[PDB]
């Protein structure tokens, strides 16, 4: 029984990194050597567990977090990293076990004209928790003076949206991550490597 | 596509003084910026990561500080060991660039050339040359003026200067001046002299040989 | 702490390909990312490549064309090949590890300090061929003496005193090229003139490229 990884990594469309979308990944066997012998890849890391000598353990659960960001942010996609994204949008707590991956989706995330789809929050009163979503629209007070909506002098729209046209600088081009997260609780171990 | 320039790219100070070595980027690099030190003949040595981490084995007269585009490398009480050169290097992103290097040279006092003339051996001759070196060891400041007297007059053609790095213990320089004749050429002469003028010395030093004499 | 030794010819003809290997010992090669690095003489550093033994590489795009680096994981080393040389690639190499990360993997997006290097291999760009030395004695309170190195190519040439018993008030001179295209350049060592006559003073010559070694005594005149 082979888990869902394809229908993660090859989805026609990704979220914008605010809403990143996650999958609970359960009862079926994943061969993730087999994953990392792809040429395709910018990026991948594993912390507390390896790439390559992955195939022998068992899981409770995995998750597969997925999104889109700007080349110049996938650095912010690890444990104790600052900036928007690691603040504002999608956060790895510091004792983090599992992978990042990201790969450039310049051919399928820019067009002419630029794509404007994807979205980041720009403003919050605080930092996200470790693997917290805000998925709020609510206008920002930036300063002492309240919003109550509408847009003004130290009021603003809390998501801005990247603007990918094939042009940009490979630091400002559309990156596809994926984050995996691998899990035991006392109870029993389902996602597996073949051994 | 980053591009580091440090400033300054030459500069002599004293043991115990404050050194401050800057390094600008083209681009903001936040704390991403290495600093070496390499000595002549040696691999460089990694001194500072990520902007201002010692790296261990590193006295701790080394310090870096900055962030953004703006980066200072400090030796505080400079030591006569830290004659090199200095090296940036950014960690934002490829490709890998460094800075231009700085080469710190350490101030001393006046130090005068002891002044040594060697003859060319008989080995020599008989392959159908005649090189005469003049020795100058152990100098302070680096500007000397070696002048080639043959019988008297100044052979100036057919020689040679190479200088030692400053000594990382008393911060002398060397120099040596080689003379090259052909045997036949060397031959027509009798007295082989050179003749030094430094800061250090009140008249210049002569030094010479009579060819063909025990 | 893990130790870099460069290989390789210091000798490569123009057009013809510069081939160098980095053996590792100390730890393993799976461990730790990999860079070559070059300087020119009287030049700064210039970064050629960068392997992680997964193969991923990254070329410095000036060079991209002309360079290759591999790693061979079981005899714990890696290589460069830079390809079609000119007189421009005469340099110092060094193979350098990076500073260890906290993770498995690659990261295109992460970039690491050099806390290894090699000590550097000479590699010259040359059509002429290797030619071994000629060694000549400098017969002489303080006295100086010395060895004359001359006519030899490439560079480098190691000279010590008294098979490195003798390191005090030592000069090795930097070569100078003649017009003819060799290098010379002398040793010299000052000792009390008290010694001459009952103390030995022999320097040792080493010019790798051509195997050429040499003892010579320097004896008083
Ligand atoms: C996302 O999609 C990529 C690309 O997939 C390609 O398009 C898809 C729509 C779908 O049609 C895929 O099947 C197709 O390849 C996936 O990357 C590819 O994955 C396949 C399957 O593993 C690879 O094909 C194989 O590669 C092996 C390594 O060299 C090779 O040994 C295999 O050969 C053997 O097995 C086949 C039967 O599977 C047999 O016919 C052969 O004779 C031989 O025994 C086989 O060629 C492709 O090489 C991959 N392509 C790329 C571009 O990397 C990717 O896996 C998927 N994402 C996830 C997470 O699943
Ligand atoms: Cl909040
Ligand atoms: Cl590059």
């Amino acid at each position: 029984n082979l888990c869902p990884f394809g229908e993660v990594f090859n989805a026609t469309r990704f979220a914008s990194v605010y809403a990143w979308n996650r999958k609970r990944i359960s009862n079926c066997v994943a061969d993730y050597s087999v994953l990392y012998n792809s040429a395709s890849f910018s990026t991948f890391k594993c912390y507390g567990v390896s790439p390559t000598k992955l195939n022998d353990l068992c899981f409770t659960n995995v998750y597969a977090d997925s999104f889109v960001i700007r080349g110049d942010e996938v650095r912010q996609i690890a444990p104790g990293q600052t900036g928007k994204i690691a603040d504002y949008n999608y956060k790895l707590p510091d004792d983090f076990t599992g992978c990042v991956i990201a790969w450039n989706s310049n051919n399928l995330d820019s067009k002419v004209g630029g794509n404007y789809n994807y979205l980041y929050r720009l403003f919050r009163k605080s930092n996200l928790k470790p693997f917290e979503r805000d998925i709020s629209t609510e206008i920002y007070q930036a300063g002492s003076t309240p919003c109550n909506g509408v847009e003004g002098f130290n009021c603003y729209f809390p998501l801005q949206s990247y603007g990918f046209q094939p042009t940009n600088g490979v630091g400002y081009q559309p990156y596809r991550v994926v984050v995996l997260s691998f899990e035991l609780l006392h109870a029993p171990a389902t996602v597996c490597g073949p051994k | 596509d980053i591009q580091l320039t440090q400033s300054p790219s030459f500069l002599s100070a004293s043991v115990g003084d404050r050194v401050t070595i800057t390094c600008r980027a083209s681009q903001g690099i936040s704390s991403y910026l290495a600093w070496y030190q390499q000595k002549p003949g040696k691999a460089p040595n990694l001194l500072i990561y990520a902007a201002s981490t010692l790296q261990s084995g590193v006295p701790s007269r080394f310090s870096g500080s900055g962030s953004g585009t703006e980066f200072t490398l400090t030796i505080s009480s400079l030591q006569p060991e830290d004659f090199a050169t200095y090296y940036c290097q950014q960690l934002n992103s490829y490709p890998h660039t460094f800075g231009q290097g700085t080469k710190l040279e350490i101030k001393r006092t006046v130090a005068a050339p002891s002044v040594f003339i060697f003859p060319p051996s008989d080995e020599q001759l008989k392959s159908g040359t005649a090189s005469v070196v003049c020795l100058l060891n152990n100098f302070y400041p680096r500007e000397a003026k070696v002048q080639w007297k043959v019988d008297n007059a100044l052979q100036s053609g057919n020689s040679q200067e190479s200088v030692t790095e400053q000594d990382s213990k008393d911060s002398t320089y060397s120099l040596s001046s080689t003379l090259t004749l052909s045997k036949a050429d060397y031959e027509k002469h009798k007295v082989y002299a050179c003749e030094v003028t430094h800061q250090g010395l009140s008249s210049p030093v002569t030094k010479s040989f009579n060819r063909g004499e025990c | 702490q893990v130790q870099l030794q460069e290989s390789g010819p210091g000798l490569v003809k123009p057009s013809e390909t510069l081939s160098l290997t980095c053996t590792v010992s100390g730890g393993s090669i799976s461990s730790y990312h990999w860079n070559w690095i070059r300087q020119p003489p009287g030049k700064g550093l210039e970064w050629i490549g960068y392997i992680y033994y997964s193969g991923n590489t990254n070329y410095n795009p000036s060079l991209k064309s002309r360079v290759s680096i591999s790693t061979d994981t079981s005899k714990n080393q890696f290589s460069l090949k830079l390809s079609s040389v000119t007189a421009a690639d005469t340099a110092v190499y060094y193979c350098v590890r990076e500073m260890r990360r906290g993770y498995s993997g690659y990261d295109y997006w992460d970039l690491y300090a050099f806390d290894i290097w090699g000590q550097g291999t000479m590699v010259t760009v040359s059509s002429a061929s290797t030619k071994g030395p000629s060694v000549f004695p400098l017969a002489p309170g303080t006295a100086a003496l010395g060895c004359l190195v001359k006519d030899y190519f490439p560079e480098p040439v190691t000279v010590s005193w008294n098979s490195g018993a003798l390191t005090s008030g030592v000069h090795t001179f930097p070569a100078v090229l003649q017009s003819s295209g060799l290098y010379s350049l002398s040793s010299v060592v000052t000792v009390p003139s008290s010694s001459l006559g009952t103390q030995t003073y022999i320097c040792n010559v080493n010019h790798k490229p051509s195997n050429t070694k040499v003892d010579k005594k320097v004896e008083p005149k």
